[PDB]
């Protein structure tokens, strides 16, 4: 019986947008994103909002602690909270039968959280760990590093609970952060494999903490910074970046491309990348294992592009010139107007592919539903895509060659370069 | 403290038992009888009857088997005694002594030694005045004239009683008429305090601010004097009735007042 | 409803092309796909002269064919956006493809490429000799491969399930470009391969651009038919690889489990479900659902354990494995121990009734995308000769209950010689005696 | 009327444990749950029923008890721990029941 | 198989294995008894008052 | 081992945990007086109950 | 590395019953634990005679 | 703690002395006389108690 749906999606008198789309999938997966985050942090409540993370589980003004998890758990459902620096989603899986049951905890946890101070008290000791699983990649050291050396404030901000604060963040300042964040113009309640009526009925006549924007971000000034941590690893991973595009931005697709002309990440297990060039490049340079690829991040109101490289200690001068000459030789019309050609059918690939995933699906139409109230057709997101000249791409190119440059590196930094030879 | 409460229990019983059978040694009137009257209740018990009780005698009466398997129980039961009375203060250590206000002394405590090492000491020659005044200036205040006369099968005393400590249970015993069911009385007598730990309903855990519950304890002390006094006497009116009301009321109280009042203290408290 | 859309379920369509090869796929309506061939090859397959391989294999399968050189290969997946990628187990090799559904045939014709006409270039075959050699000296310090690899070294000891599937140091330093063709040769055979597919995917344009590429047709009777393999007898006992220095110890242990034809298998996940998994990170803490899970949290047992039920086609392995720290490996064992007799004497209704759902979301989660569809085709048609539907996993599993739990769970597990690896400061978990002690009475 | 009032204020003085100093919530016999509610007690009320059982023990051990001015007032007996015992009492008993289940 | 069986029936289940040791011990008994008893009389035939005892048995 | 003898010796360390180094509440009254006399009454009757035995 | 590591061979101990590596071993396992047992079960009767 | 058998204040004893007490791999035949001591200890004073009750 079940056939083609189409993606509807309202939004209440409050701003409260709600995306639907119902697939038939034998398991439903609904969700509240949010615009909050390490962002909206200041000096005074850094990491709270990674508490707010890890408090998910506590007590709530509906369910208890053992509710929750029991009541979950009890439908085979799940829970989880994923969240950048400026956006956080609070998401539950679970057969289609039991979403009415596993939406209350939902519902619950985002909307009329208790913060009890001793349930606070004893959850913070925990930032200490679920960091220190995070920090077991060196991948995440330099990324924090690096927001840290691109800004002055906003996005400065790590996305880990720093040490110094751990034990310290208050139930006061957990619940101030979400009266002030968790507004209703603020958070969009997608939700794919069920039918929207339903999935309004219950934003609408359940949904409190309400109106507003609370408040607002300041703005993302960018600082140009230099943060090296020596620390003995025998792999060097830097990172070399400038300010980018925002997200929404017509040079966004300007930049996406020029990431994957010069190549970002591999297709083909243990395979060289041969049609990324800043590979290739730097394959030429040194003779060791290394890796390099094309850095892109696309924030509200900024962005980060440049490239990322591990290399062995010794060979980290030579991998990361290596790099930028590939990125020198691209602003000089280094580029084909095929390279330019393969690149827009990688993109599309690659977009297309990241959204089978239940979670990328989700995560896409939330990702819209809330910086914006609609749906980019694919088809319209594919038109903009390759709608991207290969001047668009050289001048990416040039936006880097030429603007304020801030680093990020750690590892055995003895034979590492300085931004300023470069 | 249930465990430290339990092996005081045991200790308790060993210790009776101890006495008992130490009681039997210089062989006179009352070891002898009381020795007798005693064990034969034991036959009363339904089919091994009969049979534990000729077993533990070692023949048909309280005969020279009975002593030498008595002397014999005698000098190890103490052993036994010192034994349980390590575990006893094991558990005990566990969690530390209680106090008289029943709440936590962590924020107060102090080393035993001096502080209780001298009082203990002190406490130790307080008592010892008043027993040795008793062994030296009055040594059979407390025992019976009975037993300065060798045992003698073929007359019974007219007064067969036990010694102060436990005529308590005496009375008891002789409140039911029914062989079996006085000898269960008997036993429930002291087997009755392995259930005060499951009749605690106060919120607290002294009597310290328990008014109600004081009484009720004082009560319970005059009872036991009254069931003292009554199993001293002859089995007759007015004796008889009083002996039962004291049994009666020795029950109710630890069995349904305690726990009653202990609940209706913890309304008075808006708990 | 939950019913319904399980039996809206697009049908999985099959046809055997008469060289013995096997053509299967789910079409859905998305606009990229997946497709790859399954292989019933494997370290089993091997010998002690040739083990490792087919791993040695699977680093050649993408260094270009004979058709098509290496930098060729390469640039022509790349440029279409397609990813390309593959692995090999004991039992089970695959390589597959990810692209848009409109690439579909020009897919199907790069498979038949390489696993029949790989290069195996005797110049990359010297190079992937040292790569080889340095996945192993990093794979030795994943302390939860090293375990499983002991765990299978002890429990089927003396067998060729007792492989690694990396092969040895030696059967890699000397390999030659014979032994690899003689393996491909050998095992990459129509009859044992199955061309799977799921997404935006015509059964019929994928089977048709099959028989033009898997053309390979066979003679003799020989060559249509699938070999069946020594069975491999299973041992109770232990290894132990202690090393103090490292900081935290490695357990597994298992009883020999009844391999993927018996139903009981659905019953022994059910049950896995109730005992579960954790890890430091759970949110649940202390109010996790699972027994053990909870008494982890409650003392500090462990910093992660994992039930499992790895089949095989004549035998397997039903056990679990915990992360500790030396001086709590004792009593994680002994709680983890526990929780296994109380599956076989005392299971509620309750906890099956929740094993239940925990299950169907994770048969259902096992489906979400093309490469994981593909997968479960590649592999259910491999190993019981069909696909079996949502639905029907659905109807079995439903069809668990408490006493059935019992039942089964005593059958496999109760007073039964284990096979334990522990690796690490191990010197507080001891004696397989106790161990075994623990396999009987609640 | 005011019966069960008369009888409260009553016991409360015949209980005498304000003469200590202390407050009812501090007579609590410290089983399971009562220690539970303590963990859950903010820093500053924590110290304070610190101090005054300590100073209750010294009181205790001196065989003394406070001046008459100094005595609690039934009025002003606050109940410090009962609403953090209820809810811990509550939790437990939702666990019991769901654990039955 | 005697084994599979004692196994399956006896030893398995501790409830069985404890009432196997009971049963077993009881059946046991009587028939080690009787058995030495009986060995014993052999190897003392006619020295045993149960032997000689009719020659003065007779009221 | 440790400093004083008092708490390393397997034996003392016993004597020292139970009769001096022991926590003991500041305000337990007389009525805590009687353990200690009821093991010192079991030590004498012990005694004396010997020394009659004897004989 | 780990790769390298092998059981030695335990010919010289196994029971008959186990000693064919390419036999199922569950087949004759409540053959090896009913004799065990069996012995241990009457060793409680020699002891509880 | 998990097991009663190291947390009851008793149990916990007999269990480190009895069960899960550390013993040397290879001790001898030796090593089993006092064991035997003990027990002939157990059984001297049991007999000797039957004894002395005549
Ligand atoms: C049993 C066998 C029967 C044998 C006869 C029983 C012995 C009878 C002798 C009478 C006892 C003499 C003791 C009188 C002392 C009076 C006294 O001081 O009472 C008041 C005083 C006030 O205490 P707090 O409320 O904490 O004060 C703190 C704030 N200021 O109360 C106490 O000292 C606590 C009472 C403890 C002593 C009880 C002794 C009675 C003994 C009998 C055994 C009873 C139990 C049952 C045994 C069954 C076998
Ligand atoms: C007529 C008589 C009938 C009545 C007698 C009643 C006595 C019955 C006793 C209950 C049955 C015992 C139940 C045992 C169950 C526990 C158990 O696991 O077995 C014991 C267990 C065996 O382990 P597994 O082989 O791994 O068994 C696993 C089972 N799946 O432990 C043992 O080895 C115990 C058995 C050996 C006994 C050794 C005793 C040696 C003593 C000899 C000296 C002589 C005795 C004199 C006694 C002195 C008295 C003053
Ligand atoms: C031979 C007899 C016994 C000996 C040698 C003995 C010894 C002791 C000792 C030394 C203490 C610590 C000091 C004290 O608090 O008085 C103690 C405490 C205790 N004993 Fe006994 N005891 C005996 C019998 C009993 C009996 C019959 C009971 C009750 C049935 C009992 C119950 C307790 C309890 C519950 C404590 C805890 C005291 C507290 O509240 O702090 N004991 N005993
Ligand atoms: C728990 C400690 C003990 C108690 C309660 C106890 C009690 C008694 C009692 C009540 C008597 C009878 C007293 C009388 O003559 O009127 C007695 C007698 C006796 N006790 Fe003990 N006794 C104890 C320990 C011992 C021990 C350990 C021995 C020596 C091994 C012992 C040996 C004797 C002897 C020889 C007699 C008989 C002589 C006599 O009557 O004085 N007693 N005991
Ligand atoms: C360390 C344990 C013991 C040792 C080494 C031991 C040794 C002996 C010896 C050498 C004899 C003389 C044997 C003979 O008749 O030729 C004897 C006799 C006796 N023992 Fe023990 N004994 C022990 C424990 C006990 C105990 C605890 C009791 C009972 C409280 C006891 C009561 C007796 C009695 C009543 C006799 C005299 C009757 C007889 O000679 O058979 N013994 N013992
Ligand atoms: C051998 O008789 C010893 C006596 C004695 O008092 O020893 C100290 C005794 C003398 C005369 C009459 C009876 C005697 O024994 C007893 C024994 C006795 O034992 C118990 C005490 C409490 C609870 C149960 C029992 C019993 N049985 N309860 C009362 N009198």
């Amino acid at each position: 019986c079940p056939g083609a749906e189409d993606l509807e999606i309202t939004k209440l008198p409050n701003g409260l947008i709600i995306a639907s789309l119902e697939n038939f999938s034998p398991a439903s997966r609904i969700g509240v994103f949010i615009k909050a985050g390490s962002r909206y942090e200041t000096t005074a409540n850094l990491g709270t909002a990674h508490l707010l993370r890890l408090a998910s589980p506590l007590t709530t003004k509906g369910a208890s602690s053992f509710r929750i998890t029991r009541g979950i758990e009890a439908v085979g459902g799940s829970l989880s909270v994923y969240s950048t620096r400026e956006k956080m989603t609070y998401c539950v899986e679970c057969l289609r039968d039991h979403v009415d049951t596993v939406m209350e905890y939902l519902l619950n946890v985002t909307t009329a959280p208790e913060f009890r101070p001793w349930e606070v008290t004893d959850l913070q000791p925990q930032l200490k760990v679920d960091k220190a699983v995070a920090f077991q990649s060196p991948q995440v050291g330099v990324l924090e590093n690096l927001h840290a050396a691109a800004y002055k404030t906003a996005l400065a901000n790590p996305l880990y609970c720093p040490d110094y604060r751990i034990g310290k963040i208050t139930s006061e300042q957990l619940h101030h952060f979400v009266q002030n964040n968790f507004t209703s113009a603020r958070m969009a309640l997608v939700g794919i494999g069920v039918k929207h009526s339903d999935l309004k009925q219950v934003a609408e006549q359940f949904l409190n903490i309400r109106s507003g924007a609370g408040t607002s971000s300041a703005k993302a000034t960018y600082w140009g910074g230099e943060i090296r941590e020596q620390n003995g690893h025998s792999l060097v991973h830097a990172a070399v970046v400038t300010e980018g595009a925002a997200v929404g931005s017509a040079e966004a697709n300007a930049f996406s491309v020029l990431q994957h002309v010069l190549g970002a990440g591999p297709l083909i297990k243990r395979g060289s990348s041969v049609t990324s060039k800043l590979y290739q490049g730097v394959a030429k340079a040194t003779t060791q294992p290394f890796d390099a690829s094309a850095f892109n991040v696309n924030y509200s109101d900024s962005g980060l592009f440049g490239f990322y490289t591990i290399s062995q200690a010794a060979h980290a001068g030579e991998v990361i010139r290596a790099a930028m000459n590939q990125l020198k030789a691209a602003a000089q019309g280094g580029v084909t107007e095929e390279d330019v050609t393969k690149a827009k059918n990688q993109l599309k690939a690659t977009y297309l592919m990241s959204v089978e995933t239940a979670q990328g699906l989700l995560n896409e139409i939330g990702s819209e539903a809330l910086l914006s109230g609609t749906h980019t057709a694919p088809s319209v997101v594919a038109q903009k895509i390759d709608s991207v000249t290969s001047a668009d791409v050289v001048n990416a190119a040039k936006k880097f060659v030429s603007g304020k440059k801030s680093m990020a590196a750690s590892g055995d930094l003895g034979s590492t370069p300085f931004l300023d030879e470069l | 403290y249930k465990e430290t409460w339990n092996t005081g229990v045991i200790l308790l019983l060993t210790l009776m038992a101890t006495a008992f059978v130490g009681y039997v040694l210089p062989w006179g009137q009352m070891s002898f009888w009381g020795a007798t009257v005693i064990t034969n209740l034991f036959s009363a018990i339904p089919y091994i009857g009969h049979t534990l009780v000729e077993w533990a005698w070692g023949g048909f009466s309280v005969d020279n088997p009975t002593l030498t398997r008595f002397f014999a129980l005698h000098f190890l039961l103490p052993f036994a005694i010192a034994g349980i009375t390590i575990i006893h203060l094991t558990f005990l250590h566990e969690s530390g002594s209680n106090n008289p206000l029943g709440i936590s002394s962590d924020s107060d405590k102090i080393p035993f030694h001096p502080y209780y090492s001298f009082k203990d000491i002190l406490g130790l020659t307080l008592m010892l005045t008043p027993f040795l005044t008793l062994a030296l200036f009055s040594p059979n205040l407390l025992g019976d004239p009975e037993n300065f006369t060798p045992a003698n099968p073929l007359v019974t005393p007219p007064h067969i009683k036990p010694e102060w400590y436990f005529l308590f249970a005496y009375a008891i015993l002789r409140s039911i008429p029914n062989k079996l069911g006085g000898v269960l009385a008997l036993a429930a007598s002291v087997l009755i305090l392995f259930l005060i730990p499951f009749l605690h309903k106060s919120k607290q855990r002294t009597m310290t601010f328990r008014p109600l519950s004081q009484t009720l304890f004082w009560l319970l002390v005059a009872n036991l004097l009254i069931l003292t006094w009554i199993g001293s006497q002859p089995v007759e009116h007015p004796f008889i009735i009083i002996g039962q009301m004291a049994s009666l009321s020795y029950f109710t109280i630890l069995l349904i007042l305690f726990p009653t009042i202990g609940t209706l203290e913890n309304k008075m408290l808006n708990y | 409803t939950y019913a319904q859309t399980l039996q809206n379920i697009p049908e999985t369509n099959v046809t055997t092309l008469d060289n013995g090869l096997r053509v299967a796929s789910e079409e859905s309506s998305q606009p990229t796909c997946t497709v790859g061939v399954w292989i019933g090859a494997g370290s089993r397959y091997e010998n002690e002269k040739n083990n490792g391989a087919g791993y040695f294999v699977e680093h050649l399968a993408f260094k270009g064919t004979k058709k098509r050189p290496c930098a060729a290969f390469e640039k022509e997946v790349e440029s279409m956006g397609a990813h390309f990628n593959g692995y090999t187990s004991r039992e089970q090799t695959a390589f597959y493809i990810k692209a848009l559904s409109k690439d579909m045939p020009k897919v199907v014709e790069l498979l038949a490429d390489v696993v029949q006409n790989c290069a195996l270039e005797e110049s990359q075959i010297e190079k992937e000799r040292g790569v080889i050699l340095q996945e192993l000296k990093e794979m030795d310090n994943d302390m939860t491969n090293v375990t499983f690899d002991y765990l299978h070294a002890t429990a089927f000891q003396g067998t060729a399930l007792a492989r690694t599937v990396e092969g040895t140091t030696e059967n890699i330093k000397h390999l030659t470009r014979a032994d690899l063709a003689s393996y491909i040769d050998t095992h990459f055979k129509a009859p044992r391969m199955v061309l799977a597919a799921a997404g935006g995917i015509s059964h019929k344009e994928l089977v048709d651009a099959a028989r033009q590429h898997f053309s390979g047709v066979s003679f003799t009777y020989k060559e249509d038919a699938v070999p069946i393999l020594p069975r491999c007898r299973f041992t109770g006992s232990e290894i132990r690889a202690r090393d103090d220095a490292l900081p935290v110890a490695h357990v597994a242990l298992a009883v020999e489990g009844p391999g993927w034809a018996d139903p009981d298998n659905v019953v022994l996940h059910v049950a896995n479900a109730i005992i579960g998994r954790y890890d430091r990170t759970f949110g649940g803490g202390k109010h996790l659902s699972s027994r053990l899970a909870a008494l982890a949290v409650e003392h500090k047992l462990c910093h992660s354990f994992q039930t499992f039920n790895t089949s095989y086609s004549d035998t397997g392995l039903f056990g679990f494995h915990f992360v500790a720290d030396p001086l709590s490996i004792d009593d994680m064992m002994f709680c983890a121990q526990g929780e296994w007799m109380r599956l076989c004497t005392s299971t509620t209704e309750s906890e099956v009734k929740r094993a239940k759902n925990h299950l169907r979301s994770a048969m259902v989660a096992q489906l979400d995308g093309t490469t994981p569809v593909c997968e479960t085709i590649g592999s259910h048609l491999l190993n019981y000769g069909r696909r079996i539907s949502l639905e029907e996993w659905d109807s079995r599993i439903s069809a668990v209950d408490a006493r059935m739990v019992r039942d089964v769970c005593s059958k496999y597990i109760y007073d039964k010689c284990p096979a334990l690896a522990a690796v690490g400061p191990i010197e507080q978990l001891l004696d397989y005696n106790r161990i075994r002690s623990g396999m009987y009475w609640i | 009327g005011r019966l069960m009032d008369r009888i409260r204020k009553w016991y409360y003085n015949a209980a005498g444990f304000n003469k200590y100093g202390l407050m009812r919530d501090d007579t609590l016999y410290e089983d399971d749950d009562v220690k539970e509610a303590l963990k859950r007690l903010p820093e500053d009320l924590y110290n304070e029923r610190m101090f005054r059982i300590k100073r209750a023990l010294d009181l205790s051990l001196k065989h003394r008890i406070l001046p008459k001015e100094q005595w609690v007032k039934y009025e002003e007996d606050k109940p410090y721990l009962e609403p953090y015992l209820k809810e811990v009492i509550r939790e437990r008993l939702e666990r019991e029941a769901w654990n039955k289940k | 198989a005697l084994l599979r069986q004692a196994y399956s029936a006896l030893f398995r289940r501790t409830s069985t294995f404890a009432l196997t040791v009971v049963l077993g011990a009881v059946l046991f008994e009587r028939a080690f008894d009787q058995g030495a008893d009986a060995i014993f009389e052999h190897l003392n035939e006619g020295k045993l008052w149960k032997h000689i005892k009719h020659k003065y048995e007779a009221s | 081992m440790a400093p004083n003898i008092r708490k390393s010796h397997p034996l003392l360390k016993m004597i020292n945990n139970s009769l001096i180094d022991l926590p003991a509440p500041s305000n337990i009254s007389a009525w805590w007086n009687f353990g200690s006399l009821l093991a010192v009454c079991l030590m004498t009757q012990i005694l004396t109950g010997l020394l009659l035995a004897m004989h | 590395v780990h790769n390298d590591v092998t059981v030695p061979d335990f010919s010289a101990y196994r029971r008959e019953d186990v000693m064919d590596a390419t036999t199922s071993s569950q087949t004759s396992s409540e053959d090896r634990k009913g004799f065990s047992y069996l012995v241990t079960a009457t060793a409680c009767v020699a002891t509880a005679y």
